[PDB]
RNA sequence: UGCCUGAGCGGGGCGAAGCCAGAGGAAACUCUGGUGGAGGCUCGAAGCGAUACUGACGUGCAAAUCGUUCGUCUGACUUGGG
RNA sequence: GCCGAAGAGGAGAAAGGUUCCAUGUGAACGGCACUUGCACAUGGGUAAGCCGAUCCUAAGGGAAGGGGUAACCCCGGCGCGAUCACGCGCAUCCCCGAAAGGGAAUCGGGUUAAGAUUCCCGAGCCGGGUGUGGCGGUUGACGGCGACGUGAAGUCCGGAGACGCCGGCGGGGGCCUCGGGAAGAGUUAUCUUUUCUGCUUAACGGCCUGCCAACCCUGGAAACGGUUCAGCCGGAGGUAGGUCCAGUGGCCGGAAGAGCACACGUCGCGCGGUGUCCGGUGCGCCCCCGGCGGCCCAUGAAAAUCCGGAGGACCGAGUACCGUCACGCCCGGUCGUACUCAUAACCGCAUCAGGUCUCCAAGGUGAACAGCCUCUGGCCAAUGGAACAAUGUAGGCAAGGGAAGUCGGCAAAACGGAUCCGUAACUUCGGGAAAAGGAUUGGCUCUGAGGACUGGGCUCGGGGGUCCCGGCCCCGAACCC
């Protein structure tokens, strides 16, 4: 799948394409996600 | 012209680098395609290039085969005219 | 943040301290993106108050 | 709060392919019928002619075009009725006397 | 992902890993003969795993 | 070397198509401001390459390595996997 | 102090293969000590309907005639109804081939020494597979001009999935930021206080003011009008205006007085407060997404699956027929999951200055490079001690001369950003060009100039005009007695 996972800029914690938000510790709709740009070199 | 002496069309694509016999032709032969053209069906100044030899009118959407560079040309015209004349002599 | 209050409020716009490169700092296309939206927003407000004609509005919009 | 006669959602579209659109919500199965994956939901334009091929949502689809596929059938029929009437005249005249 | 998953390599790797254990204090004692330096016993840093 | 299918290229500079205004001409088309932005294009980041000290090392960190210099960097580009 | 796209942060692919956690040791290792450890020994840990495998199909590995070749080896009916049991229809087959193409469904909180979106607690949904009732309907649906919104065998046609490069507007998000300023933290040879953390909550059942594009809608009827960043669009009817469709990781609002700490205050419980705070700026076009124009002697995957158009044989009586809601249930039957992912867990004989892939391009000033930073976070590399000579390797600066040195100005120094001014020969007029050359630059303060909303001088002529309170009559009227 071309979506890969979304990895949070604060915590750096990976949480889905279906989850709206991160939550690794209270990250808690911080919405500070960017997806895996979908594969390189 | 605007800020153009000689003339250009493409010629920046070469730059200073590249060279002259070939430059006399290649403005002419990409730019003659670029020339908005009136569609044979509708008449609006729609016709633009889909691919090599492929032309399409933006408003009506009628897509046509034609020359590589140009919408048309002498050769196609001559062939159509000859065919029409032949059919008309047979009908007679 | 006091450096931002230290821009607020001019300063440092003699030539020297003022520097990234010429345009990069703001390409003037960034000022056009402001100007071009405003000049068309003014022309829409001016009609709907009614000050100009349809002939004048075309020419100036073209201008 | 009425049941119902109340707004909401199956398709018209946008010109990236074949001609269209106009198709009709009779409809949602899982949902109104627009822009998804695996499509879930349902479009028709009822029937016997804007001449739908319809094709399918939830999508980016291109229904073939409503006034044009009735004028393409009604003009096929308006062309079929004079071409039959001329054939029916040509045959009446050829059967009666000449060619 | 898993952490390359397939059971069929994964089990056999785990078998060699269970097989690489110390000899059991006892087999030194009843015993026939040997400085019982077991010996097919393999290490995370050195030499290299085989199948 | 090929094929398939993915991924990567801060930012900036220059300014080809042709059209506006302003202005000229009977037309042809022209002048000046100006816009838009084309490119195996330029200066350069990730990334690629490997020119120079003919340095350091030369029983090495290394069976070709290190530092500093230098070339390319939207393309006939680079690169993962299958 | 050092690390800053990671010379040492977070998450992972391959690969390793138990290296992880704990306890106990110390012969060997660690190029040294070692109480330590990724050494030794013994125990322990990895938990999936909703992550991935898995199913599909792509260069191709091909299975399948015939035939060369002894030979190895190599080229090139089935299906479905159908219940009573039985008959009917067709064209190119069938598996592997991506754990990073395509894809049915999950989040938030908690807890473990060691797992965790995996178990729990709460809540949700899916898929697959039998019953139930609410009823929405019944000679196969009303409404809205319209667009369009709220049965069923034989038989054909088909989207999404599903797609190139360049430029690049628009929505809006998490950011970055500021202030009102809670709550609570720093700290004052000498002050103003400012400064700092901090104000945070799903997935998703329900509402939307619902953008753009298409509306050959309707309606109007422009020969110059509308309009863009730009191209453009139009009388195969423009602009108004009465309509539509229609996005989102997106407004609302509910999920949610469900929720653990954030911090302080408490033996423990508790209780309060934060969690129901306000408002906005900066093209940061970033990642997600919807459009446009341009471009190719070069044209940008396929199938699974999801899903409907038709075009219909048959069947529609107090009998009997379907399909969303609701709902009830069962199943959910496979594998993997630890840890490293690297100047110590990979490859290179080594705890090797080498090599080895993806995402985090939104951390703060300054975006010219480079530096410094910080509440993430991480680290002080397997040698120290005491002097400091020459020799050497890294390296700075040397008067006055200025290449005399050397194959060679080699190196190094030197110039340097940026604005204004100005700019030669030659030229395929593209360029040459940042030619050259020369001048400006601080600290600081104000002005000028660049945003959205509302309003903007004296006289004449054109188009349009509202609320509040008190008292009273006759009637209707949700509700209560």
């Amino acid at each position: 799948y071309n979506q890969d996972k979304m990895i949070c800029r604060k915590c750096y914690a990976r949480l889905h394409p279906r989850a709206v938000n991160c939550r690794k510790k209270k990250c808690g709709h911080s919405n500070q996600l960017r997806p895996k740009k979908k594969i390189k070199n | 012209m605007t800020k153009r002496t000689k003339k250009a069309g493409i010629v920046g694509k070469y730059g200073t680098r590249y060279g002259a016999s070939l430059r006399k032709q290649i403005k002419k032969m990409e730019v003659s395609q670029h020339s908005k053209y009136f569609c044979e069906f509708c008449g609006k100044f729609a016709v633009k290039r889909k691919a090599v030899g492929i032309w399409g009118c933006k408003d009506c959407g009628k897509v046509k085969a034609g020359g590589a560079y140009t919408m048309n040309t002498a050769s196609a015209v001559t062939v159509r005219s000859t065919i029409r004349r032949l059919r008309e002599q047979t009908e007679a | 943040r006091r450096a931002h209050e230290a821009k607020q409020k001019g300063r440092h716009s003699g030539y020297g301290k003022r520097r990234g490169t010429r345009e990069a700092r703001l390409p003037t296309k960034i000022l056009w993106m402001r100007r071009m939206r405003v000049l068309r927003r003014l022309l829409r407000k001016y009609r709907e108050a009614k000050k100009i004609d349809k002939h004048m509005y075309h020419d100036m919009y073209l201008k | 709060m009425v049941k119902f006669l109340k707004p909401g959602k199956a398709v018209i579209l946008l010109q990236g392919r074949f001609a269209g659109r106009k198709a009709v919500i009779v409809r949602v199965f899982e949902e109104g019928t627009r822009d998804r994956p695996y499509g879930h939901c349902l479009v028709a334009g009822l029937a016997k002619y804007p001449k739908k091929v319809i094709r399918k949502d939830s999508a980016k689809k291109t229904a073939k075009k409503s006034r044009v596929k009735c004028f393409l059938k009604l003009v096929n029929f308006t062309h079929l009725m004079p071409t039959r009437y001329t054939l029916d005249v040509d045959l009446k005249e050829v059967a009666a006397g000449p060619d | 992902m898993p952490s390359h998953k397939t059971f069929r390599i994964k089990q056999k790797l785990a078998k060699k890993q269970r097989q690489n254990r110390p000899i059991p204090y006892w087999i030194r004692m009843r015993t026939d003969n040997t400085i019982r330096y077991n010996a097919k016993r393999r290490h995370w840093r050195r030499t290299k795993l085989g199948f």
